[PDB]
């Protein structure tokens, strides 16, 4: 099951983002697109999609058959479109690309009260997930709030990181 | 973060050896262990690496078939096993914290941040042995000139041996060289001292050799001879 | 990626500026090159990563630069603790490699070695083995060449050498070379010679003795 995480990591800018995956490092604060198909060869670390609650997406081929090649082959992809809620609610995903840039996908915000791109439910709030501080280092001082809500019939329990 | 290793070992040609590394100060499962060895007077040589939670172990192509590296998640101890030992395998064996610069397919590569204290592994056919002390004789033919004399501390094991001259009263001009591991697998060492030629017939010169591992203490008077 | 460091030995005075170079057989992707200092009897200490990123705890005087196939480690002002051996290491390709090292020692005035040759003792010959020892005393720079000749036959591969740590007070080195022979082979030959080549010698120096003539 670990073979299904993309591990194409290349710290070409000596920022040390890969080191946070393997060693305990607190975050420094000196510095502080449609969800279709992403090629796994450009991905480093886990791929999270946020159907209200966060879900981990593993490497598959184009049919959706799970592969175990660490995302190294060109056929390995991430089928983000399959994770969309059937009822048409808010949807988004995020991951780290090979050179340490946080990438996001999602519908364009139809208003200040509408959702964001990745795990941004609110312009001020962020869906909490185990790799939040790795992809979003500046949200460390954000406050957590337990959220219960029904969307399309399904109850979703998750936490939101707000200012 | 600190890395402690197994103690020094002495093995015979053809045998095998297992070095262990214990990581304290960081989670063992995500730790990146690297094994790097260094032969006497040489540069470091990477042997292989292991990331336990990935299960994959990478090896250097030079000895890819003779090394197996394992990680025991129960006791937080990574192991390096080198088999079919050769005389060329005599080296200090380090384990290290590799900090990744790039990753691909279950393994990563980077620089070494925290080094283990080092594990000496000597491949030799012989055990704990006391040295022989032979004189390096100056010429017995001179006044005002500079003469050289010394002791040859040969065929002992293991390190170390201490050499002083005249019970410590003679320190100026004394040179005790680093020991050298002979083909036989025993160490050989020279200690020399330069003295004025006029003192060869009047002053006694004694080298004091102490090899504690074998409890061998020798005081050898070095005298001039026809060849010097 | 094979790393070649230059110079082999770098001799400078305290307070001077030291520049060590590491050259790679092929380009090092993303400047993934590190630098280490190794003092005798110790494990290497990391000084620099990513060609130019200084490791934590490393003084300001240590600086790194370069990319591609040419990397430089710079010590702006040399302190006494900075004389040691320095290794570079590339982590841009899948099998990481180290350089062969650069020795940074104290600069001094050129001084030829004093050469002495020592025959085997009768005590050792009674044990069946013969060790001929040649001594080069208090020379600079460290590079020196010892050639053994036995009845004018060049010996190649049957000797071992050992070099003392540099004397801090006068920056000289000493070397000892042991030529090992069986008692039988020792008694077959007459002239045992030690020929020394060194920068402080305008011409090679030979010390020799004649077995049976002494
Ligand atoms: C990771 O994401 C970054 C984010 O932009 C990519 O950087 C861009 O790379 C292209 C390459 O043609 C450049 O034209 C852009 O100017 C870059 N943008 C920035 C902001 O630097 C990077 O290429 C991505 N890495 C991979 C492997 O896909
Ligand atoms: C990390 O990514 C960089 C992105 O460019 C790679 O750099 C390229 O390396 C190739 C090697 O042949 C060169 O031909 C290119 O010119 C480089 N591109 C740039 C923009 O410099 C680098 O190789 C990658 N590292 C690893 C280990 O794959
Ligand atoms: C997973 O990765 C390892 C190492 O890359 C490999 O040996 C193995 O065949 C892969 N596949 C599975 C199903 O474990
Ligand atoms: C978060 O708070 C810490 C103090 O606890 C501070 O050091 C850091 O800079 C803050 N981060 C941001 C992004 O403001």
């Amino acid at each position: 099951h670990i073979n299904r995480t993309a591990l194409n990591c290349n710290d070409s800018l000596q920022t040390g983002f890969i080191t946070s995956l393997f060693y305990a490092k607190n975050v420094d604060s000196s510095g502080c697109r449609p969800c279709d198909v992403v090629s796994a060869r450009t991905v480093c670390g886990p791929v999270y999609c946020f159907t209200p609650s966060p879900v981990v997406v593993g490497t598959t081929d184009k049919l959706g058959i799970p592969t175990y090649n660490w995302g190294e082959n060109e056929t390995d992809v991430f089928m983000l479109e399959s994770l969309r809620p059937p009822t048409g609610g808010w949807f988004g995903c995020t991951w780290m690309n090979s050179t340490g840039f946080t990438k996001t996908c999602g519908a364009p915000p139809g208003g200040p009260t509408d959702g964001g791109s990745g795990p941004w439910i609110t312009p001020r709030c962020l869906v909490d997930y185990p790799y939040r501080l790795w992809h979003y280092p500046c949200t460390v001082n954000f406050t957590l709030h337990k959220v219960r809500m029904f969307v399309g019939g399904i109850e979703h329990r998750f936490d939101a990181a707000c200012n | 973060v600190q890395l402690v290793e197994s103690g020094a070992e002495v093995k015979k040609p053809g045998s095998s050896v297992k070095v262990s590394c214990k990581a304290s100060g960081a989670t063992f499962s995500s730790f990146i262990f690297s094994w790097v060895r260094q032969a006497p007077g040489q540069g470091p040589e990477w042997m292989g690496g292991i990331i336990p939670m990935f299960g994959t172990a990478k090896y250097a192509p030079r000895l890819q078939g003779r090394v197996t590296i394992t990680a025991d998640e129960s006791t937080s101890t990574a192991y390096m096993d080198l088999s079919s030992l050769r005389f060329e395998d005599t080296a200090v064996y380090y384990c290290a914290m590799e900090v990744p610069g790039f990753c691909r397919g279950g393994s990563c590569s980077g620089y070494m941040d925290v080094w283990g204290k080092g594990t000496l592994v000597t491949v030799s056919p012989a055990s704990t042995k006391g040295p022989s002390v032979f004189p390096l004789a100056p010429s017995s033919k001179t006044s005002g000139g500079t003469a050289a004399l010394g002791c040859l501390v040969k065929d002992y094991f293991p390190e170390p041996v201490t050499v002083s001259w005249n019970s410590g009263a003679l320190t100026s001009g004394v040179h005790t060289f680093p020991a050298v591991l002979q083909s036989s697998g025993l160490y050989s060492l020279s200690s020399v001292v330069t003295v004025p030629s006029s003192s060869l017939g009047t002053q006694t010169y004694i080298c004091n050799v102490n090899h504690k591992p074998s409890n061998t203490k020798v005081d050898k008077k070095v005298e001039p001879k026809s060849c010097g | 990626a094979v790393l070649t460091q230059s110079p082999g030995t770098l001799s400078l005075s305290p307070g001077e500026r030291a520049t060590l170079s590491c050259r790679a057989s092929h380009s090092v992707s993303s400047s993934n090159l590190a630098w280490y200092q190794q003092k005798p009897g110790q494990a290497p200490r990391l000084l620099m990563y990513g060609a130019s990123r200084r490791a934590t705890g490393i003084p300001d005087r240590f600086s790194g630069s370069g990319s591609g196939t040419d990397f430089t480690l710079t010590i702006s002002r040399l302190e006494p603790e900075d004389f040691a051996v320095y290794y570079c290491q590339q982590y841009g390709s899948s099998p990481i490699t180290f350089g062969q090292g650069t020795r940074l020692d104290i600069k001094g005035t050129v001084a030829a070695p004093s050469v002495f040759i020592f025959p085997p003792s009768d005590e050792q010959l009674k044990s069946g083995t013969a060790s001929v020892v040649c001594l080069l005393n208090n020379f600079y720079p460290r590079e020196a060449k010892v050639q053994w000749k036995v009845d004018n036959a060049l010996q190649s591969g049957n000797s071992q050498e050992s070099v003392t740590e540099q004397d801090s007070k006068d920056s000289t080195y000493s070397l000892s070379s042991t030529l090992t022979l069986s008692k039988a082979d020792y008694e077959k030959h007459k002239v045992y010679a030690c020929e020394v080549t060194h920068q402080g010698l305008s011409s090679p120096v030979t010390k020799s003795f004649n077995r049976g003539e002494c």
